[PDB]
């Protein structure tokens, strides 16, 4: 759970820096 | 000692539940089995 | 020829761990090689692990440290990590990177091979057959090994396969009616057993036909990624070109997926259980399967890779997935161990699948097939019969039962223990079995038609 | 030649402006100058680890650049001394800031330039000669136990220009001067070397001699070597700061580095108080131990990234003493609290986890520790040789060996010394289970014990027969109720009771078990088990007679024996020497046979 | 000191859990604390745990609910939580955030310390080396308790763990044949635990020198993860500034460890076992090593950091974790408080890690180390004996074991049976315990030397 | 006419194998015939898509599976049977498919168990007791199961 959910926050920053 | 030292897994938790049955299963038949053995001991200790 | 000129980078973006990042790189190639030199000088190596427009992410195989984001200089090779192999690579010893550590020169480049790995076409690949008379009757017996096969010895901390690894180096040979190269890997090995090995392949003069890499415990972790891939290369060349047997030991896969783990957690790739990346079975696919034999050649390779159990199991990834690649395996046990038993190897886990056609009348011996299934049997019931005895107790037992146990003792006593020094061919590991089967009357003997009863069991 | 911090986690500080920084770089925090260690760079902005408790840290505070990486300084006036996580020592700052807390940001030299040390060089260099690596060209006499070699730098060489005459001079003077290509180098008695970074030697070679250990078993049975590597993974109230600190104050190496990384600070307490008053002769003459020994303290409730230092500071320690000709057995009585400090920043750094939370690179950092160990050829002109032995506890969670620590650490290390809750509960210490417990040196010490003793090896193998014959019967004679024994092993059980009680466990808090010498151990073993073979012999050769030796016979007609053999641990040594032992044992053997001959 | 004015401001970014983000701060200073007022006047505080350019993490102890994000007005103090403290605290009661509650005034402050303390230089940390009667034969006789040892009562729900601290403030002295000044820290409980003790430390007409804080069932979690510190950082003042002997006694360190587990997960850290975080050792340590006596000073801290287990798993990592750090512990479990035995103190899985120090010549008695250890040794086998004979039944046993069941059965009505007033010395406890040992001959005394049995034993 | 694919084969041709081997299926099927298909492993199909499913970066099921792992299946496992095919001939041919889950254990939790349980209509268990035992064919006869009774006691 805890790598899981680390890997969905990380997608979610990946994302803010492409706008 | 403490455990069976079967690590941890769904396969064990499989064989566990089997085993426990078993154990539990062998108890009830070896209780009627002593107290069958009790009763004719009781009937034989009258006679 | 690449007559080319490198391009050479200052423009780091950074470093996270074992890996280096790099930007305005002008049109990056995949799996490229790339060489640092470090600000004081220092030089090491790393292959890129992913492109992505004008960044590249490398992979430094020496390590990371010391590594600044300002004047470290990075030249691109222009081409993927094709090595240098020699047929005259044999009497040498390598490092993990194939370079030399033994005061000898730098190979000469004979010719170049693309470590990767050229694939092998199915309809070339010739089946296995004949058998390596390994001397260990555990082997030779029951799990019988065919020249290219595929069958590594697992085992847990502390346990001797390093030993049994050896014996079988210097007794292989083929079941008679000359002998093999071989091509060691060191992977995260301590120096104590690397003098073991090398000590070993030296006092028994074998050193003529063997290729040492040699990777440490004490040695960068990212570097051993390659080394496998380095060993089984060379394996290749000389198998498969030089015609020439070739034996490939591989030390440790399980450092070895240690070493992919720590670099898949690096990238913030997605693992799969406990942490591994999720294509480590791919991975260990295209290092195994490096093994056979190919039409039109008279050489082969035969594969004989070790892995440490972690936790004494045999369903972590690791194994799990070797497992599913490999034709088999040996499993050297822990309670055979702790009752001074050499080789303490446990026959029931363990199957070997080119052992139904490896063996049997042609080439061992008629009943082979058959001694070989009445032993197996009758060992996995008299642990059943422990298993039980040791609820019930020993005045609980029927003479079946009885039977099964003095087979059992005598089983462990007379068939696997064996001693690392004396060496039992085929036919006399047979002789054995017979001794142990004929413990029980011929009518318990179920697994084996009249047929062979009658020619051998009255003996 | 400046950063400025720009966010801070915790143990974790995020700097900006540091394009040039290194990785494994120093840095100094903060208004106070923390130290702290770049892990990571990306882009302009450094990663960097501190090793000091970042509160107050603000955002703005200017981050000093240090070129050289953390190191640790290697000279005369280390022994006796007492040092932190980061070899500050405890002693210079308590008797500088008159305080009784460490302050933070303190800035104090490894070793003290006030000390005039006594020098006397090799007498064998002239100007003109070519010295390398690993040279010794003088000794200094820090005490009457270790004499102080002076090394050329590993890295450094060319030829004497200068050497300082024989006498008294400190730690900033210069010893020797040494040119290579018109480059000089002045040198003083005090080197650097990176703490990351292993010294070179000639050769690593096996390990052929044992590591005394002033224990009954974790030696008879599971034998330790010099230059080789252990593990303790004991739970908590298993006793494994006992052995540590046991085997540190009654060993055979020349040098005990001592490192209590994570531990209690009662603990680091109580060796500076007992060891000062612990002997230890040396030519006729009694000379404390702290002389000899020297002990770094991060506590539990010290920095964690502190930690990872005091670790590799230890490790570097020992391998300087190495260098110089002496036997080092360091042993850092934690290893978990350290995997624990690479969790805990891993965190902080929101790294991808691996097993259970801890790195992935765990093994690579618990591999590359513990293979600095070994017997060595060392490299300079002298010939020395020397071992570092590595001695770790592991501190499993709930006494259960599946952590990844443990794991991993028993795939390192080539003896296991597991210790069992169940006996340490009995007050059966050392607490040694003796069943999951191994070392793989046995046979490498085959030869020693052949040529000192030749009775020893027989005797190790009978007596794990025993132990093990004894485990294989207690799980069945639990659901029999010791009903179908048969007398040959009620004589197992209660033989095996008898090396249980009284072999296995000692009081190491006692005037007689404080120190058990090697020919003791043998000594009683012998005993022990000739009585076992002259009760298995008596009852086979009568069993089948008119009259069977069974248990209850021997017990009564031998019930002072089976006494006298219990009290053999109470020997006392110290008061009572070898010679009283062996005759005392001796004597114990004769009543014995003598008893068998009137009852057989 | 700060002489600068404070800035306020109205910039909070957001609020995500127990944590509000500001932006726009000048020059963020890690671990300083904040004050903050809701649009209803509410007051609230919180600490920053994070800053990164001009941002900044506000942990809010009372809560974040009401939180606004335009309105909310926020101040930095410009340092960490110091706090006053004087001499004077003794006779007051605090809450769980170093208030008064007593309708006193606030503290008229000595001097300001930092709430997160310094650690102790370990080169003029003094071991300890004197011992306190607890008067409990239990403790005094098998475990016994130094001034300055760390010794935590691992209890579980229902039993009378509070009955037994509350004893030990009594009845706890020296054995030099004193007035402690006791902080009890009340947090994670109910109003009936807190009212029990402060009834109780009137009752033994001691308050003069009890300071008390109060943290209940109903207050704020994250409080709770500072009130031991609050409570330590009164006892560094009074032990090691105005040379007072201090016990400090924290209650169910569970409903720490609780709180400290929210904040793990609310911070989304990596965490250890059972949810908690991966340093909580670190943070244990913070707490428990702040105790013990410093060399050249006449003060001293003993702490007894009781904790609930939970479901009894004495491997839970509250207990697991504070046992590796603290010397030993008390231990009482059900099995003796379902008989009505009191105090239901288990010696077997208990232990003092100073014990060996802290007893014998000059101490107590010259022989209390070699009776402690028999009765251990007694002890542990007569409980084998009941496993034993639980299925073998009582007819299978010889005299060797009835023994064992003999002396258990009287030791633990004899021994450890006393009473919630009942005050025994360390001197009556060994003889109890020769009163126990002389059930057994002199042969079977085998953790005693014949030269302790043959002065004590004939009696 | 066998479909040949090692593990050293790249992920997406293991992955396209099953796919591959039962469109040939499906083409002579409708011609009229017969078909028989034998599948080597579904377990190694199902770590196709594991491996993938990582390198894609999208959200796990149990064990690391892809949460559609069933759907892949009963795509697989529904295309069989009995049909009457197209085209003016009136002809009727028909695919059995014979799976094969390599069993990490005996537990059938696992997913690739699980899921091939809820779908096949016949699922003969191989017991690892009778294998221990050489007792072959090994078969559990009391785990096992076939769906078809009814349909074949006509
Ligand atoms: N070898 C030993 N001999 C005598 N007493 C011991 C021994 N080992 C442990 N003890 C006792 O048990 C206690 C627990 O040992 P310690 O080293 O503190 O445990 P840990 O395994 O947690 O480090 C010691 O303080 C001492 O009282
Ligand atoms: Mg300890």
């Amino acid at each position: 759970f805890y790598r899981l959910k680390k890997i969905q926050e990380k997608k979610k920053i990946i994302k803010e820096k492409s706008e | 000692k403490d455990r069976i030292e079967i690590f941890p897994s769904r396969m064990a938790q499989t064989i566990m539940k089997a085993r426990l049955k078993g154990a539990q299963t062998g108890r009830n038949l070896l209780k009627k089995k002593s107290d069958a053995l009790t009763l004719r001991f009781r009937q034989i200790l009258k006679k | 020829y690449l007559s080319q000129p490198r391009l050479t980078y200052k423009t780091v973006s950074g470093v996270n761990g074992p890996l280096v990042i790099l930007d305005h790189v002008k049109f990056p190639r995949y799996a490229e090689i790339v060489h640092l030199t470090l600000p004081d000088g220092t030089k090491r190596s790393g292959q890129v692990l992913e492109v992505s427009g004008s960044k590249a992410v490398v992979q430094v195989f020496e390590g990371t440290s010391g590594i600044d984001a300002k004047k470290t200089s990075c030249e691109f090779t222009g081409d993927i990590l094709r090595t240098p192999v020699s047929e005259d690579m044999l009497g040498r010893v390598f490092n993990g990177s194939g370079k030399p550590i033994d005061r000898g020169p730098v190979v000469l480049a004979e010719d170049f091979l693309d470590i990767m790995g050229q694939p092998i076409n199915p309809q070339c690949r010739i089946y296995p057959e004949e058998m390596i008379q390994t001397g260990i009757s555990a082997i030779d017996g029951m799990n019988s090994i065919a020249r290219g096969q595929k069958i590594p010895i697992f085992s847990a901390a502390g346990l001797p396969h390093n030993e049994i690894a050896a014996q079988i180096c210097r007794q292989a040979g083929l079941v008679k009616k000359e002998n093999f190269a071989i091509v060691f890997a060191a992977m995260g090995v301590n120096m104590e057993t690397a003098r073991f090995f090398k000590s070993d392949f030296e006092e028994n003069g074998s050193m003529d036909n063997v290729c040492l890499f040699l990777n440490l415990a004490n040695d960068p972790t990212i570097e051993r990624i390659i080394t496998p891939r380095l060993a089984l290369t060379t394996a290749e060349f000389l198998a498969y070109q030089c015609e020439k047997h070739v034996l490939v030991i591989l030390t440790d896969m399980s450092s070895y997926a240690e070493a992919l783990r720590e670099v898949s957690a690096a990238r913030e790739e997605v693992p799969g259980r406990r942490g591994f990346p999720g294509y480590m079975y791919t991975d260990l696919a295209t290092i195994y399967e490096r093994a056979g034999r190919v039409e039109g050649r008279n050489g082969s390779i035969t594969q004989i890779p070790i892995l440490t159990m972690p936790n004494d199991d045999i369903t972590h990834p690791i194994p799990d997935l070797t497992g599913y690649i490999t034709e088999g395996q040996i499993y050297v046990d822990r309670q055979l161990h702790n009752r001074q038993i050499y080789p303490p190897i446990n026959v029931l886990p363990s199957l070997s699948r080119l052992m139904k056609s490896a063996i049997g009348e042609g080439m061992t011996r008629k009943d082979h097939a058959d001694v070989s299934n009445q032993l197996y049997a009758c060992y996995a019931i008299g642990k059943d019969v422990q298993a039980m005895k040791a609820v019930v107790g020993e005045e609980a037992l029927t003479s079946d039962d009885l039977l099964y146990l003095e087979f059992l003792q005598k089983f462990e006593k007379n068939f696997i223990t064996q001693g690392p020094y004396e060496n039992r061919t085929v036919y006399e590991t047979l002789d054995i079995g017979w001794q142990l089967l004929r413990i029980f009357p011929k009518e318990m003997l179920k697994r084996i038609p009249q047929s062979t009863l009658s020619e051998f069991y009255p003996r | 030649t400046f950063g400025y911090v720009h966010g801070v986690s915790g143990p974790v500080v995020t700097a900006c402006d540091m394009a040039g920084a290194a990785m494994y770089e120093l840095v100094r925090v903060g208004h106070s100058e923390l130290v702290g260690e770049i892990i990571r760079l990306e882009g302009d902005m450094a990663t960097i680890q501190v090793y000091e408790e970042t509160s107050g840290v603000s955002v703005g505070d200017p981050v000093l650049r240090t070129g050289k990486p953390l190191s640790v300084e290697l000279g005369p006036g280390i022994m006796g001394a007492i040092f932190d996580g980061i070899q500050r020592p405890l002693s210079d700052i308590s008797s500088q800031t008159q305080s009784i807390y460490i302050p933070r940001g303190v800035n104090v030299s490894a070793l003290s330039r006030d000390i005039k040390w006594e020098f006397i060089p090799s007498k064998n260099l002239r100007v003109g000669s070519h010295i390398t690596g690993g040279d010794i060209y003088g000794i200094v006499n820090e005490n009457s136990l270790i004499k102080h070699k002076i090394m050329l730098p590993p890295r450094s060489r060319g030829s004497v220009t200068y050497i300082a005459p024989p006498g008294n001079y400190d730690a900033s003077d210069v010893v020797l001067e040494l040119e290579f290509e018109g480059v000089k180098e002045k040198l003083s008695m005090v080197q650097v070397w990176p703490v990351r970074q292993v010294r070179p030697v000639t050769e690593k070679l096996p390990a052929n001699h044992p590591l005394l250990t002033g224990q009954r078993v974790l030696d008879a049975l599971f034998p330790c070597v010099q230059g080789g590597t252990t593990a303790i993974p004991g739970a908590f109230g298993c006793g494994k700061t006992v052995i540590s600190q046991s085997l540190s104050k009654y060993s055979n190496s020349d040098v005990i580095i001592y490192v209590g990384c994570g531990e209690r600070g009662n603990e680091m307490s109580e060796v500076l108080r007992d060891f000062p008053e612990l002997t230890m002769e040396v030519d006729g003459k009694v000379e404390s131990i702290m002389k000899r020994t020297a002990l770094v303290a991060n506590t539990s409730n010290m920095p964690v990234a502190a930690r990872e230092a005091s670790i590799y500071t230890g490790i570097t320690l020992s391998e300087y003493f190495r260098d110089m000709g002496y036997h080092v057995s360091m042993m850092a009585d934690s290893t978990s609290r350290w995997a624990e400090a690479l969790r805990e920043i891993s965190g902080r750094l929101a790294e991808m986890p691996a097993d259970s939370g801890y790195p992935a690179y765990l093994g690579a950092r618990l591999a590359s520790f513990y293979e600095r160990a070994g017997r060595v050829k060392c490299l300079g002109n002298p010939e020395r040789e020397g071992s570092v032995s590595i001695v770790g506890a592991v501190s499993p969670p709930g006494g259960d060996f599946s952590d990844p620590v443990t794991s991993a650490t028993l795939g390192i290390v080539q003896v296991f010394w597991g210790l069992d809750k169940k006996l340490a509960q009995r007050k059966h210490f050392p607490s040694v289970n003796w069943l999951i417990s191994y070392s793989k040196y046995m046979r490498a010490l085959d030869e020693y014990y052949d040529k000192h003793f030749t009775e020893f090896v027989p005797l190790r193998t009978k007596a794990k027969e025993i132990l093990q014959e004894e485990e294989d019967l207690a799980e069945i004679v639990q659901l029999v109720g010791k009903a179908s024994l048969a007398e040959t092993d009620k004589i197992t059980l209660e033989v095996a009771k008898l090396i249980k009680d009284d072999f296995l466990q000692q009081n190491g808090y006692t005037p007689y078990d404080r120190f058990c010498p090697f020919y003791k151990t043998v000594g009683m073993l012998s005993n022990m088990i000739s009585f076992y073979d002259m009760a298995r012999r008596a009852v086979e050769t009568t069993a089948q007679s008119d009259n069977k030796i069974t248990w209850s016979i021997i017990r009564e007609h031998m019930g002072e024996i089976l006494y006298k053999l219990s009290s053999m641990k109470f020997k006392d040594p110290v008061k009572d020497g070898e010679a009283k032992i062996k005759a005392d044992y001796a004597q114990l053997l004769e009543d014995m046979q003598n008893a068998f001959r009137s009852l057989e």
